[PDB]
């Protein structure tokens, strides 16, 4: 058993520059290995046969190099269509092993988020249970915090976030977050509150309700 | 004592032959001494099947043969009797029963040269294993698409050749090793092969 | 040159299931198989290796004594059965393609296929429930005002939502479902509209669900 080590597992990647990404092997394998890309719903490429070698019928800013444990994948000139899921493979000697992970996203300047309030509806009131959700729209940097605030009381508990994945179109994002509760607590409770910190914004944002 | 078996010309060649083309020579109506052999003193695998690794001067054989190639130092282990392989299944076998040596030397100080030498190959797939001491040269590509090849290899269109990477930077296994096998006969006709008095 | 995988679903634990590989516009039977898994949240793991005459098959030290392969030259077919299913065995299954033919010692893919999703587990099937998101005057912003459905509570996860039959697929996005501590999934889905159309345009939710033919439809509610 090989234990085949990727880095960096994240990255962000300007319009341009050179990215460098290491395979590494516990064991001396040669030239014994291979490199593919996956883009999310689609089936892996065929990127890098031995090492070294360039698939025929895929771009020229690709290269790989390296032999014995350390090996390196080098994409020059990239573009937008370059952001996928890439992984090193090596078919030397049982079991065969791969890498880890590694995803490319494409950096732009950081937007700031908008921020919506959505409280439950009696649907769910005459169903016995309460909903409360707010969402972030159109920011760059996924480092946004949300905090749940009741009567002034913070609530690490009963709440869920979502995140959708980065857009094909102008490289923005969206967040959702949810709080469910039972409607006689819901009941009890007057004032919510959800409060983002993000960094493209100057200060914290708090959304509120109160019914 | 004045006529004698060129083992020379086998064993010390400018260069040898691929895996896969190899060479066979036949040896007769000589007088052969086998203590020239030990110029290669550091012979790494001096294996010998059916014959006493010292004694061959004792006795007179009709003819003996001498195939050279040259492998990876990782696959030597492969030429021997009943033995599954790369080498064994497509390049070069050996019969199940065997009789003589097999002799072996690392020559990685006149094979692998900076910048990779690329002149020894050897074949990746065939349809049916080789024979024992069975030589196959054809080199057509493989279709296996729909669309024909016309000579050019493609996509679904595999060359079945592919050329050792030597160079001086490598470990113990991928370099350049030399092999001979020595097959010794003897069959009816008069025996005129044996050592010197 | 194409690869197709199917037979996945939903299993009980300690039961088995069998999963197909087809192949085509290639001579199948010269040809080696790889069998791949991806767990959710970890990285790839080789599972089983047959070769192009099926005498050499090959398991992974976890699936050994359980999954059976074999193959098919004659139908172009490639099985996978696997017996007594336990709680590790939920990911993704790939079929690969070794890179040579006719050759025994290689052990290189290079075409892959789009995969299917095996899930154990001992659930029961439901339908999904909608709940409209009522826009307020708190959701409007710069002329323009977001609204939605929320999905919920639905153990089979793939579940389809379309706005308007598909005619509205500008400012929609569609989170991805998150497991909650019940286990059954849940999704929103919200669209935002400008804030003069509010009341003068017609948005409901098509929410179509495979598994339990669902048929429920929610027009947005302003309040």
């Amino acid at each position: 058993e090989i234990v085949m080590t990727q880095s960096p597992a994240f990255m962000s990647a300007t319009p341009g520059d050179k990215v460098n990404i290491s395979c590494k092997a516990s064991q001396d394998i040669a030239d014994d290995m291979n490199w593919y890309q996956q883009k999310p719903g689609e089936a892996a490429i065929f990127i890098i046969q031995e090492a070294t070698t360039l698939v025929p019928g895929i771009s020229p800013r690709f290269s790989g190099s390296g032999y014995g444990t350390d090996f390196t994948l080098t994409i020059n000139n990239i573009e937008s269509e370059d952001a996928a899921y890439y992984f090193c493979l090596q078919h030397d000697n049982f079991p065969l092993t791969f890498g880890g992970g590694t995803k490319v996203e494409i950096k732009r300047t950081v937007a700031a988020p908008s921020v919506f309030i959505f409280p439950p509806s009696d649907e769910q009131l005459k169903s016995g249970t309460a909903s409360v959700v707010c969402l972030l729209n159109n920011f760059y940097p996924r480092e946004a915090k949300v905090q749940w605030k009741v009567d002034n009381a913070l609530q690490s508990g009963n709440s869920q976030e979502s995140v959708t994945e980065q857009d094909s179109k102008d490289s923005t994002y969206s967040l959702s977050s949810t709080l469910t509760l039972s409607k006689a607590d819901y009941e009890k409770h007057k004032v919510y509150a959800c409060e983002v910190t993000h960094q493209g914004l100057s200060s914290p944002v708090t959304k509120s309700f109160n019914r | 004592i004045t006529n004698l078996c060129p083992f020379d010309e086998v064993f010390n060649a400018t260069r040898f032959a691929s895996v896969y083309a190899w060479n066979r020579k036949r040896i007769s109506n000589c007088v052969a001494d086998y203590s020239v052999l030990y110029n290669f003193a550091p012979f790494f695998a001096f294996k010998c099947y059916g014959v006493s690794p010292t004694k061959l001067n004792d006795l007179c054989f009709t003819n003996v043969y001498a195939d050279s190639f040259v492998i990876r130092g990782n696959e030597v282990s492969q030429i021997a009797p009943g033995q599954t392989g790369n080498i064994a299944d497509y390049n070069y076998k050996l019969p199940d029963d065997f009789t003589g040596c097999v002799i072996a030397w690392n020559s990685n100080k006149l094979d692998s040269k900076v910048g990779g030498n690329y002149n020894y190959l050897y074949r990746l797939f065939r349809k049916s294993n080789l024979k024992p001491f069975e030589r196959d040269i054809s080199t057509e590509i493989y279709q296996a698409g729909n669309k024909p090849c016309n000579g050019v290899a493609g996509f679904n269109c595999y060359f079945p050749l592919r050329s050792y990477g030597f160079r001086p930077t490598y470990g113990v296994g991928h370099q350049p090793y030399r092999v001979v096998v020595l097959s010794f006969e003897l069959l009816h006709a008069p025996a005129t092969v044996c050592g010197p008095k | 040159v194409q690869l197709v995988e199917s037979g996945g679903g939903v299993v009980q634990p300690g039961r088995s299931l069998r999963l197909s590989c087809a192949a085509s516009e290639f001579t199948f039977s010269s040809f080696a198989m790889h069998w791949v898994r991806q767990a959710p949240g970890k990285g790839l793991e080789w599972v089983a290796l047959i070769s192009y005459d099926g005498s050499n098959k090959y398991y992974a030290d976890s699936v050994k004594g359980r999954f059976t392969i074999s193959r098919d030259n004659s139908k172009n077919t490639l099985y996978l059965q696997m017996n007594s299913l336990r709680a590790e065995d939920t990911a993704v299954y790939y079929c690969a393609r070794v890179s040579y033919p006719l050759t025994k010692y290689y052990y290189g893919m290079d075409v892959w296929g789009q995969g299917t999703t095996v899930t154990v587990s001992s659930a029961s099937t439901k339908g999904p429930s909608v709940f409209p998101l009522a826009p307020s005057s708190k959701s409007t912003s710069g002329g323009t005002a977001a609204l939605g459905c929320l999905v919920k509570d639905y153990f089979p996860e793939p579940v389809t939502v379309s706005w308007n039959s598909g005619a509205l697929t500008s400012g929609v996005h569609t989170f991805p479902a998150v497991l909650q501590s019940s286990g059954l999934y849940s999704l929103s889905s919200v669209v935002t509209v400008p804030s003069s159309s509010l009341g003068t345009q017609t948005y409901i939710c098509n929410v179509n669900h495979k598994p339990s033919n669902t048929k429920v439809d929610k027009k947005v509610e302003p309040k």
